[PDB]
Parts: structure tokens; C-alpha cells; sequence
């Protein structure tokens, strides 16, 4: 416990590093989705300036 | 678009009305009712033809001695109209809508030639009416309710096929005589000595000489038809228990009685004596009897059918079913042959395939809500309206623990945590609570009340970390696990019904009364998309398969819709029953759809792919 | 090993004219009747027979 | 089983001396080796419905109310 | 090993108990059949060698109605099947049925279950009656048996927590009947009393919480919170720890003014928990209100005598030193010259426990109080002023001459309750 107290900043930084990729990589995979879709009312707008 | 996939498997009866039950004189298909329609079914359950209409719940059965046509009424609102129909027993066509009443209509019956059909309505505005069959309309009617009396319940004709009878409700007794030139039925009453019984069944003798009624108090009473008068008492020492609810005929003098405790006796004229008594599941209302006459069958209340031999009278039950509105299914994980169903009292554990019933537990008189196995086969959670949650044993029924006073009002949703610890629950009031469980004790940790209203679905993600509370509030929140707090909130203009989760987690899809099956993406409650029902009905369940391309959904019409997922791809086969769908899963093998129709029937389909 | 007694089955029957109060000073035996004129072919070899028990109620009385 | 002659006699002779009358020795001495759905489960207590105490639900349906109550000097008065 | 005997005598006394007797079994691992799955449960529960805990409480009803609820309800196997007596019928509103001759007869039994009880307590620390004053038993019952309790053990100490008759709602009509005559009783053989009354708790069950339709269900809970506060410290460890002498002294002057109130102060919801800081400054804070006493009477017209406090949970007395001092600066509350403290503070090292359906959060910080004041002859005023009303008409005592009880002790009871009104003030005046 006492040999690894030495690096107990680092590890509180990286999980929150972690958490917040996580979170935003989550978004853009399903902004994909989204923009992969084709119902949607600015694609069908976009569909109709075509 | 809407291509009709298959249809299988119906499950259900209505056995809650009287006579509902009654063989065409073919003696091969059994026609009986359901929550708003009737079905036909062979000797091969080829179910045949569910014929639509009525608008609303059918209650009354009555068919032509020929074999040919068949007329059921319905019931509506205060001041309605209620329309009998004729069918046909060939080519399954809505020939006449019959339609003139008030309210609902309580009885129907036929005449031996075809011609005509006699109608009693009303619980207030008590009335009879002829209808004849070469043109569609009334000859005459009269009320039929003698006043100074009471009222009145049911109607059958003669063999002169001119008299027909009217059957005390609580004391009138009257016969009239019809005459086409006058066009009139003519009102007499057959006066009695002292009795007053209430007479709640009736039936006819082959030669017209007799007509027996049942009534509550037990006695049968055998009539004179002609004579006017009264013919013969019934038993004293033992008379039956409850009141006579089901009394059938033969072709010789030998008249089959039955009472709503659940007891088969067989009868004679003078002394109505238990020559053959069989005791039976739950209270008897129809008796049907095969044209053969060596094997009838028996209509129960709790929705039994039976077919019993004449000859030494052993019993084979054929059809079970719930009866009262049917809530949640869920199969369990990895095995796609089992089902469990739970309602008003009552929890069933199903086969899936050969649609026998494995076992029954009753809680006596309080509600069910929602049911859920665990993640292992260990127990069946179940949520209740007496303020509790339990948990059984998944064989033999064992009560392995309650909750004695978990939320104020009854316990609505509840789930289950993958790793066999943790069950969710939330109920009417909004208290959403965590419970731990353990071998010994379970316990609370924390209540949860953001929620301003009720809870309709709790479902948690695949590896338990987040939740999501499908609410008729308005809001659906997705909790965090490991702590307890909220992350994010759907405000939405929909009282929800349905919320699932996109497998690979990517997004979450809600529906409900506002008929908008509304994709919405994980984060910051952001709608996407809205794709809409069918027309002005409602929406309660969704399903996704395990990969995500298929998207099952089911609503408050009789359409259950199959669905691509990325695209609104529709494919009904939602023509079954309209009676209001409100859970349907798939099965795990990705085989088989099931739907759970609230007037007791079970339906699966096959899968197509989506 | 220690053997059922009769002191134990004439308490359950209620025979005894005994009481307790815990005074804080310590335990007494109230006595509803009078010490000096008791039935002494009764009430000493039954209390002899309890002088046997080591569970907590009954030792005391005994005792005392 | 029978380690002699007086446990054979006795340990299934299966004759009442009291009952058995004019008997004979075979009838006497005769051991018994010579003669040769759908499941449920039932609550005990049938409960009442109007025996019940978690909570008085409201006359009006109090997520959108019908007759306003408020709660005495200004706010929410129900759940 | 400091334990207590509590009875629950009436109807209103058992159905108090019955909300009583499960949050001691939810504070301690004892589930209800009596088996702890897993010595702090000693002054409440017997224990026995099957697993097997019993309780140290008597249920008592002439009617047997109400007992037979909890015979075969939830807590039946917990209970000892002599823990309960009943009866056949009932007083019904007339103090002659239960004290006199048809209440003679279950009185033997009562006080064999007493002695039997105490003649297996280690330590014996006192008596803890719950018994109503509307009541036909509740108030007949307790008054023969308390006559008789103190000649038999005599210098313990008796707690009685009581339901006052509300000063404009109430359910009966010989209720200034009935609260009149125990008052011969209780003045007497008795030690202190506290008194609640229903109208009270109904209106701090609706302000504080949202609860529309209140009922006894949620009477009750409140008032069982209340006795597992002023029964922490004889159960559990802490900083200063008070037992049920070291305050039943401080709180009785004279031996005529011992009628105190009570207060419990984290009264709240699950809600709006989250958004008041639940400090000690303010939760003491909240106990000097005049909204907050559950006895309907404003005790800024009078003066507080003498107080207490129990405290509980997490707190540090640096905190109720700062409190403390607030309060004797502050003008809302007054004093008399004979009590220059008047204060008395315990503390406990245990949080409030949350019985599943109740509508309270869990709170850390938990403060009780109960105070000796005079503005409670106030509510004696105004049930004072219902005796003479009816008896100048000589009203309703025909049903009282009947079942044993002669006409001169109304006006017995007339001049006690007129010397303690005398006393109250006499000793409630400067010097
Ligand atoms: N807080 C609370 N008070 C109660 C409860 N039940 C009854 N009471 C009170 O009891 C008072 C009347 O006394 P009762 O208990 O009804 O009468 P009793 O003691 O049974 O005497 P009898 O009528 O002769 O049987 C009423 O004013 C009520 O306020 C209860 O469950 N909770
Ligand atoms: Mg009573």
C-alpha cells in the first residue's frame, strides 16, 4: 500500500481521462448512426435542395 | 409494404358468459367466443376465420339447427345501440347487422325451421323483439319484463316454432304466442303457488311436452308449457350448493345438471336424484351436447373446457386459459419453450410449442402487475398491487420470500440485475427502490424519487451500470448503478408505455399513447425521429431482437408490426384479435413472436426476416 | 450433568410465595407472607432441591 | 435375516394366537414373502382487498388533478 | 440489562404498539418470526435458546377485536401467546365498566404477566404505559391498575405516553367525562406523563410532508419514533448518555407539575431532503417553533419550566453548545427565575433507521425534546370549561351510578383538577 501511495494522483487523473473518451467516442459512433439514417428532416431537406 | 407473415397457436377462451360454447350439427368444429370476436376450431386447431365486428365485447352465442347461421350480440355504452350479427358457417360473411336496442343485448335464440330469431335486450330498458331471416328486420316486440316483478334474462323457442318463452330473473315467468297475420306476440304468465325463485338457466324438452329451469336456489322446476301452470318442484335434502347455472338435455327424459360450484349431477323427473355426479374445476355455465349424443362438453367460468363422456363420465380438459386482463410475458434467457403469464390473482407457467400448462400459482383475491424470471433459473420475481413484492420458487410453486411494505401504492415494474443481487422496483407512487438481496435478509438502500406519476417498465443494460424508467409521467430517466444519482432525463409529450434499448447500446426507443415510436439518442435526451402507428389506436410494447435489425411492435389495435430497425419498414400481420395487446417478446432462438392480447389470448407468430 | 428439579416445576405452577425487586443496592426477595411461621416441611427441602440449578432466575431465588 | 429356528417361528409367523383357532402347522408358520397432470400451489391466508394499508389514492387522478387541492399556503399538496 | 416493561392498555394503546414493535425489530437484525440472521436488542427483547427473541411488552383489551388483528396478522409469531389477553366485551366510553366491576376481572392476569415478566429482568428500570385518555379501557383499565402496580414495586419509575383529546376535534361525547376521573390516578401513583394529541400530528403530517388523507397509520409511526428516540441511550453508546432516571429527575419540580410535552425535530420528505442542509443549528432551531409542537397550544403565551433533549447521529457538542447559546439569547422563548440552566442534552452514536413505506428520509442529524411548561393548563382551560357544562344538567351519570361509581367523586375529580390549575400558575409566577 504504502510503496504504490506514491502514484495516487495519476490513476484519479486517468479514470476521468478515461470516462470522458468513453463518453464522447459514444457520441460520434452514434452521430454515424445518425447520419447514416435517412428519414431524418434535414436529410430530407437536403434530399429535396437536390 | 405490410406483407401478412403467418399465424399460429391461439391459446385463449372466454368461458365467462354463459353458453358460449355450442357445436355447429356437424359435430367437427367448436365454435366459441373471445374478448371481442369468435373463433372456430377443428378437430386440427385449424383456427378459422376470427370473425370480425361487434365493435366492442361479444357476450351471447346463439345458432340455427340446420347448421348454417350464427348471431352474437355485444354490449356498448349508456344509451348504444348493439348489434346482433348473422354469419354464415360456409363462406364466413357478415350477411346482416342487426342493430336495434338500447344498451346491450342479454339473450338470443333461434326457431327449429330457420325462419326466425327472438332477441332480449336491456338491463333497464328490458324489451324482446322477433327478427326474421328472409328480410333483415323486426316483426314485432313487446317488454318483455313483467312490471311489479322484477326483470327478466333469457328467451328460447318452441318446436310449434310460433311460442317462445321469456326466463324469471327474479320471478317472471311468461310465454308468448306469435301470430304472423296480426304480426304480435301475445303475453301470458305461468302464475305459481308460492314460489318465488330466482331461475338463472333454462332449457326445452325434445317433444315441447316440458321445460326445465334452474334457478339459485338450488331446485330444478320442471314446467308445463301448456297448461300454464306450475309443473313440479324441485329436491329437498341436498339441493345443490351454489345455483343451478347449466342445465342441458337428452333425447330421452334424462336432464344434466350443473351448478356454478363446480358440480356435475346427472338428473331425472321425478326424483332429481345424483345418479352420476363428477365435481369439476371451477363454476360450470355451459353445457353443449354432440349431436351423436354419446359425448358433450362443458363450458366452465374460470375458463376450463371440458369434453366428458356420456358413457361413464371421465373427463378430459382441452382448453385452459387466464380470465381476466393478461399482463407481461417474459421468456427465460436461453430457452425459448417456456412462457410465464400473470393477471388479476393468478401466475401460469406455459409450454411454448405443444401449449400445455405446467403449473399455477394463486395469490387469493389481490392483482398482479409485472413478472420477471432472474438471469439463472433460480426464482420468478413478481410485482403486486397489495403494496408487495415477491418471489417464488420456479417449481413447485414455493414461497421463497415477500416484501412486506415496500412503496404506498401497488408495485408496478420491477427487474433484475445480470448478476443475481439486485432487483429494481418502481410503482404508482414514484418511490423508485433498489432492493439488495442475500441468503438470509434482503434489504433496502436508497429510494429514489425524482417521478412525479406512475412506472410502467424498468430495464437495466446488458452489463449493469445504467437503467431506464419507462414512466406515464412524461420523463424517462436513466439511472446510474454504482452510485445513485440520475444522469439523464427524456421530457417528452407521450405517456410512455414502452422504452427499450438498441443492443450495442447506441440509442433508446420509446413509444406509447401518442402513437410516436420515437428513436432518441443516448446522450442529452435529443430526439431523432418519429415514426407514427397505424391510425388513432395506441402502442405498449416493443421488442428488439439480440443483433438489432428487427423491430417488433404491438399497440392498442389488433396490429402487431414487424419493423426494420434503421428504416420505417412496416409488415403487418396484426390481424388477430383487437381484444388490446399490451406485452409481445420474441423468443431467444429468434423463432417465434409473442403477443399477449388483454382479453386472455396468447399468439405467437413465426419470425420473418426483417 | 445437571437433572430437572422440582423447585423449577413448583415455580411454573406458581406455589412459592416469592417476589423480586432488583433494588439498586441489590437483588431482594420480597415475601408476601409473614417468614417466621411458614410451612418449613414444604418450603426447605424444595428449596434444597434448587440449590442445584445454574441458569439465571432460579438460582437466586434459591439462595436468598 | 433369521439366525435360527426360534426367530423363524416368530419373526413372521403373521398368526395371532388369540384370533387364529384350530389351526395347523403350516397355517401356523407362513412369512410374507410367501404371499408376495398439471401442478398448483395455494396462498394459505386468503387475503382482502379492502383490508389493505400501503397509502388512500386521491378521487381525482392527482398527476394532472381534477378538483385542485393545494397544499395549505401555497404549493404541490399530493405526492 | 437495563431493561424497561411496556404496556399497551385500550385500543389506542395496542394499535400504538403495533406500530411500535417493528421499528425495534428493523434497528436490530430481528426479523419477525423471532430469528436474527446474521447485546444492544437486551432492554427490549428477551432472547431463547431455539433462536428464538420474545418481546417484554402486555396487551391488554376487554374486547377482543383489535388483539385479534395482530393474533393472526404479521407479528404472530413474535408475540408470546400470554402476551396477549383478551376479553369479551368492551367498557364502551364508561370509566365504571373498566375500573369497577366488569374491569375487576382481567386485572389478576395483567399483573401476573408483570410479575412473571420482572421476575426474569436482570436490571429493572421502569414502567413505559401507553394508554388513551378517550378511551372506555384505555383510561379505566391502566387507572386500576396502577393503584396497585405502586404498592406492589412501589419507587420505579412510570412514563406514560398518552393521547390527549384534541381541544376542537373529537370522537366521542363522554370524553370530559372519562379524562376528568383518571386525573385522580394519575396525579398520585405516577411519575410523568406524556400527552400527543391527533389533530396536531395530522397537521405536521400534512405541512411538513405531502401526504394527503392522513390516518392512525401515520399517527402511529411518528409517535413510535418518538419512544425509540427517549429509549437510545439505555440501548446504544454515545457521548453523553442519559437514563430513564437521569432525566425523570430534571424533569419534575414539583411533584404535581410532571406533565410534559414532546417534540421530535427532522419531520420531512423524501423530496425536498436534498434541498435543506439538515444542519444541527437549524434542526435545533426547529424544535422552539410554535408550529411544531404535536400538542395543540402555543407555548410563547406561557413560559418553558424545565426542557431535555435526546439527540442522536452524527453530531459533535461544540454544535449544540452553539445552539444552545442561541437559544437562551433569542425572546421567543421565556423562563422563570427557578431554573436558571434548563437544559439536558444526551447524545448517541446511531443514526434514525427508515422503515420501508414510511414517508420519511433518512436523516442523520435526529434530535428529540420534551419540556415541562406551563402552557399546557391552557389546554387544561379548555376541557375545563366541558366538565361543569354537562354536569349541571347532571348529564350521562346514569351510566356511571349503574356499573359502580357514586356521584361525589365527579366533584371529587372537579376540585383535584381546580387545585392543580391552582398549582400551575402558583408556581409558574415570578418572585
Ligand atoms: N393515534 C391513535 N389514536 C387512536 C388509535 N385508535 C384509537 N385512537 C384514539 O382513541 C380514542 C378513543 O379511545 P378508544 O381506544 O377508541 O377507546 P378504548 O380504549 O378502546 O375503550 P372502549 O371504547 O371502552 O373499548 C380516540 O379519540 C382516538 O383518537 C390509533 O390507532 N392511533
Ligand atoms: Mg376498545
Amino acid at each position: 500500500r504504502i510503496r504504490d501511495s506514491l502514484d495516487s494522483l495519476t490513476r484519479e487523473a486517468a479514470c476521468l481521462r478515461a470516462e470522458r473518451k468513453a463518453k464522447k467516442e459514444m457520441h460520434l459512433r452514434s452521430q454515424e448512426v445518425v447520419k447514416h439514417w435517412t428519414n431524418t428532416y434535414a436529410g430530407m431537406k437536403e434530399q429535396k435542395l437536390e | 409494404e405490410a406483407v401478412e407473415l403467418e399465424l399460429e397457436a391461439v391459446i385463449g377462451f372466454n368461458g365467462h358468459v354463459p353458453t358460449g360454447l355450442k357445436c355447429h350439427p356437424d359435430q367437427e368444429h367448436l365454435v366459441y367466443p373471445l374478448g371481442c370476436t369468435i373463433l372456430i376450431q377443428a378437430i386440427n386447431t385449424q383456427e378459422q376465420n376470427f370473425l370480425h365486428g361487434h365493435g366492442n365485447n361479444v357476450s351471447c352465442v346463439a345458432i340455427s339447427k340446420s347448421g348454417l347461421y350464427i348471431a352474437s350480440g355485444q354490449v356498448t355504452f349508456m344509451g348504444f345501440k348493439a348489434d346482433i350479427i348473422l354469419w354464415d358457417y360456409k363462406k364466413r360473411e357478415l350477411m346482416a347487422r342487426l342493430s336495434l336496442h338500447k344498451g346491450k343485448i342479454e339473450a338470443l335464440a333461434f326457431s327449429p325451421n330457420d325462419m326466425y330469431l327472438v332477441s332480449l335486450g336491456g338491463p333497464d330498458d328490458g324489451s324482446v323483439v322477433v327478427w326474421s331471416i328472409a328480410k333483415r328486420e323486426a316483426i314485432c316486440g313487446s317488454p318483455a319484463a313483467g312490471l311489479n316483478v322484477g326483470n327478466a334474462t333469457t328467451v328460447i323457442f318452441s318446436k310449434c316454432r310460433d311460442e317462445m318463452f321469456v326466463t324469471a330473473g327474479n320471478g317472471t315467468i311468461r310465454v308468448w304466442e306469435l301470430d304472423l297475420p296480426n304480426r304480435k306476440i301475445w303475453p301470458t304468465e305461468c302464475q305459481t303457488g308460492q314460489m318465488k325463485r330466482i331461475v338463472m338457466s333454462i332449457s326445452m324438452a325434445n317433444d315441447d311436452s316440458f321445460f326445465y329451469l334452474g334457478t339459485t336456489t338450488g331446485d330444478i322446476l320442471k314446467m308445463n308449457p301448456r297448461t300454464k301452470l306450475l309443473a313440479d318442484t324441485g329436491p329437498a335434502k341436498d339441493k345443490f350448493s351454489l345455483g343451478v347455472s347449466a342445465i342441458c338435455c337428452l333425447k330421452m327424459g334424462g336432464l344434466l345438471v350443473g351448478s356454478g360450484d363446480g358440480l356435475l349431477v346427472f338428473c331425472k323427473s321425478p326424483s332429481y336424484k345424483p345418479i352420476k355426479k363428477i365435481q369439476l374445476q371451477g363454476g360450470i355455465t355451459s353445457i353443449t351436447l354432440r349431436g351423436e349424443g354419446h359425448q358433450f362438453f362443458v363450458g366452465t367460468e374460470e375458463s376450463h373446457i371440458y369434453r366428458v363422456n356420456f358413457t361413464n363420465f371421465k373427463e378430459t380438459l382441452i382448453t385452459t386459459c387466464h380470465f381476466e386482463s393478461v399482463e407481461d410475458i417474459v421468456f427465460p434467457f436461453g430457452t425459448a419453450e417456456l412462457f410465464a403469464t400473470c393477471a388479476k390473482k393468478d401466475i401460469r407457467v406455459w409450454h411454448t410449442l405443444t401449449n400445455r400448462e405446467l403449473l399455477r400459482i394463486t395469490v387469493p383475491n389481490m392483482t398482479c402487475h409485472g413478472i420477471d424470471f432472474m438471469r439463472d433459473g433460480k426464482s420468478i420475481i413478481s410485482a403486486w398491487d397489495d403494496g408487495r413484492i415477491r418471489a417464488f420458487a420456479p417449481e413447485t410453486g414455493r414461497l421463497m420470500y415477500v416484501i412486506n411494505n415496500a412503496h404506498r401504492i401497488g408495485v408496478t415494474a420491477i427487474a433484475t440485475t445480470s448478476d443475481c443481487k439486485r432487483v429494481i422496483s418502481g410503482g404508482g407512487e414514484g418511490e423508485v427502490r433498489v432492493w439488495h438481496i442475500g441468503h438470509q435478509t434482503q434489504k433496502l438502500e436508497e429510494a429514489l424519487k425524482e417521478h412525479k406519476s406512475s412506472v410502467s417498465c424498468i430495464r437495466v443494460k446488458k452489463s449493469n451500470e445504467e437503467c431506464v424508467t419507462a414512466s406515464t409521467d412524461g420523463t424517462c430517466i436513466i439511472w446510474d448503478l454504482v452510485r445513485l444519482r440520475r444522469n439523464q432525463m427524456i421530457l417528452a409529450n407521450t405517456l410512455f408505455q414502452c422504452v427499450c434499448y438498441h443492443p450495442e447500446e447506441f440509442q433508446i426507443i420509446t413509444s406509447g399513447t401518442d402513437r410516436k415510436i420515437a428513436y432518441w439518442e443516448v446522450f442529452d435526451g435529443s430526439v431523432i425521429r418519429e415514426l407514427d402507428g397505424s391510425l388513432s389506436g395506441a402502442v405498449n410494447g416493443m421488442d428488439i431482437t439480440v443483433e438489432g435489425v428487427h423491430f417488433v411492435t404491438g399497440g392498442n389495435d389488433h396490429l402487431v408490426k414487424v419493423w426494420d430497425y434503421n428504416e420505417g419498414e412496416v409488415t403487418h400481420v396484426g390481424v388477430g384479435h383487437s381484444g388490446n395487446i399490451t406485452r409481445i417478446r420474441i423468443s431467444p432462438g429468434n423463432q417465434y413472436i409473442v403477443s399477449v392480447s388483454a382479453d386472455g389470448a396468447i399468439l405467437r407468430w413465426k419470425y420473418p426476416f426483417p | 450433568p445437571t437433572k430437572p428439579t422440582a423447585f423449577r416445576k413448583f415455580y411454573e405452577r406458581g406455589d412459592f410465595p416469592i417476589a423480586l425487586e432488583h433494588d439498586s443496592k441489590g437483588n431482594k426477595i420480597a415475601w408476601k407472607v409473614e417468614i417466621e411461621k411458614l410451612d418449613y416441611h414444604h418450603y426447605l427441602p424444595l428449596f434444597f432441591d434448587g440449590l442445584c440449578e445454574m441458569t439465571f432466575p432460579y438460582e437466586f431465588f434459591a439462595r436468598q | 435375516e433369521i439366525p435360527k429356528d426360534d426367530l423363524d417361528f416368530r419373526l413372521a409367523a403373521l398368526y395371532n394366537h388369540h384370533t387364529g383357532t384350530f389351526k395347523n402347522k403350516s397355517e401356523i408358520l407362513t412369512h410374507q414373502e410367501t404371499i408376495q397432470n398439471i401442478r398448483h400451489w395455494i396462498n394459505p391466508k386468503k387475503e382482502s382487498i379492502h383490508s389493505i394499508q400501503g397509502s388512500i389514492v386521491s378521487p381525482h387522478t392527482a398527476a394532472t388533478n381534477g378538483g385542485y387541492s393545494r397544499k395549505n399556503d401555497g404549493g404541490f399538496f399530493s405526492t | 440489562m437495563r431493561e424497561c416493561i411496556s404496556v399497551h392498555v385500550g385500543q389506542a394503546g395496542v394499535q400504538i404498539g403495533n406500530a411500535c414493535w417493528e421499528l425495534y425489530c428493523l434497528e436490530h437484525g430481528i426479523q419477525p418470526d423471532g430469528q436474527m440472521p446474521s447485546d444492544s436488542f437486551n432492554t427490549f427483547f428477551s432472547e431463547t435458546g431455539a433462536g428464538k427473541h420474545v418481546p417484554r411488552a402486555v396487551f391488554v383489551d376487554l374486547e377482543p377485536t383489535v388483539i385479534d388483528e395482530v393474533r393472526t396478522g404479521t407479528y404472530r409469531q413474535l408475540f408470546h401467546p400470554e402476551q396477549l389477553i383478551t376479553g369479551k366485551e368492551d367498557a364502551a366510553n364508561n370509566y365504571a365498566r373498566g375500573h369497577y366491576t366488569i374491569g375487576k376481572e382481567l386485572i389478576d392476569l395483567v399483573l401476573d404477566r408483570i410479575r412473571k415478566l420482572a421476575d426474569q429482568c436482570t436490571g429493572l428500570q421502569g414502567f413505559l404505559i401507553f394508554h388513551s385518555f378517550g378511551g372506555g379501557t384505555g383510561s379505566g383499565f391502566t387507572s386500576l391498575l396502577m393503584e396497585r402496580l405502586s404498592v406492589d414495586y412501589g419507587k420505579k419509575s412510570k412514563l406514560e405516553f398518552s393521547i390527549y383529546p384534541a381541544p376542537q376535534v373529537s370522537t366521542a361525547v363522554v370524553e370530559p367525562y372519562n379524562s376528568i376521573l383518571t386525573t385522580h390516578t394519575t396525579l398520585e401513583h405516577s411519575d410523568c406523563a406524556f400527552m400527543v394529541d391527533n389533530e396536531a400530528i395530522y397537521d405536521i403530517c400534512r405541512r411538513n410532508l405531502d401526504i394527503e388523507r392522513p390516518t392512525y397509520t401515520n399517527l402511529n409511526r411518528l409517535i413510535g419514533q418518538i419512544v425509540s428516540s427517549i429509549t437510545a441511550s439505555l440501548r446504544f453508546d454515545g457521548a453523553l448518555n442519559v437514563d430513564l432516571t437521569e432525566f425523570q429527575t430534571n424533569l419534575v419540580p414539583y411533584p404535581r407539575i410532571h406533565f410534559p410535552l414532546a417534540t421530535y425535530a427532522p419531520v420531512i420528505s423524501a423530496e425536498k431532503a436534498y434541498h435543506e442542509q439538515l444542519s444541527v443549528a437549524e434542526i435545533t432551531n426547529a424544535c422552539f417553533e410554535p408550529a411544531n409542537q404535536m400538542v395543540k397550544c402555543d407555548p410563547r403565551h406561557g413560559k418553558y419550566m424545565a426542557c431535555c433533549l435526546l439527540y442522536r447521529g452524527d453530531v459533535v457538542p461544540k454544535d449544540v453548545n452553539a445552539a444552545i447559546a442561541t437559544i437562551k439569547t433569542k425572546r421567543t422563548i421565556q423562563f422563570v427565575d427557578w431554573c436558571p440552566t434548563g437544559f439536558k442534552v444526551g447524545i448517541n452514536y446511531q443514526p434514525p433507521t427508515v422503515v420501508p413505506g414510511g414517508d420519511l428520509a433518512k436523516v442523520q442529524r435526529a434530535v428529540c425534546m420534551l419540556s415541562n411548561t406551563t402552557a399546557i393548563a391552557e389546554a387544561w382551560a379548555r376541557l375545563d370549561h366541558k366538565f361543569d357544562l354537562m354536569y349541571a344538567k347532571r348529564a350521562f351519570v346514569h351510566w356511571y351510578v349503574g356499573e359502580g361509581m357514586e356521584e361525589g367523586e365527579f366533584s371529587e375529580a372537579r376540585e383535584d383538577m381546580a387545585a392543580l390549575e391552582k398549582d400551575y400558575e402558583e408556581v409558574g409566577m415570578d418572585s
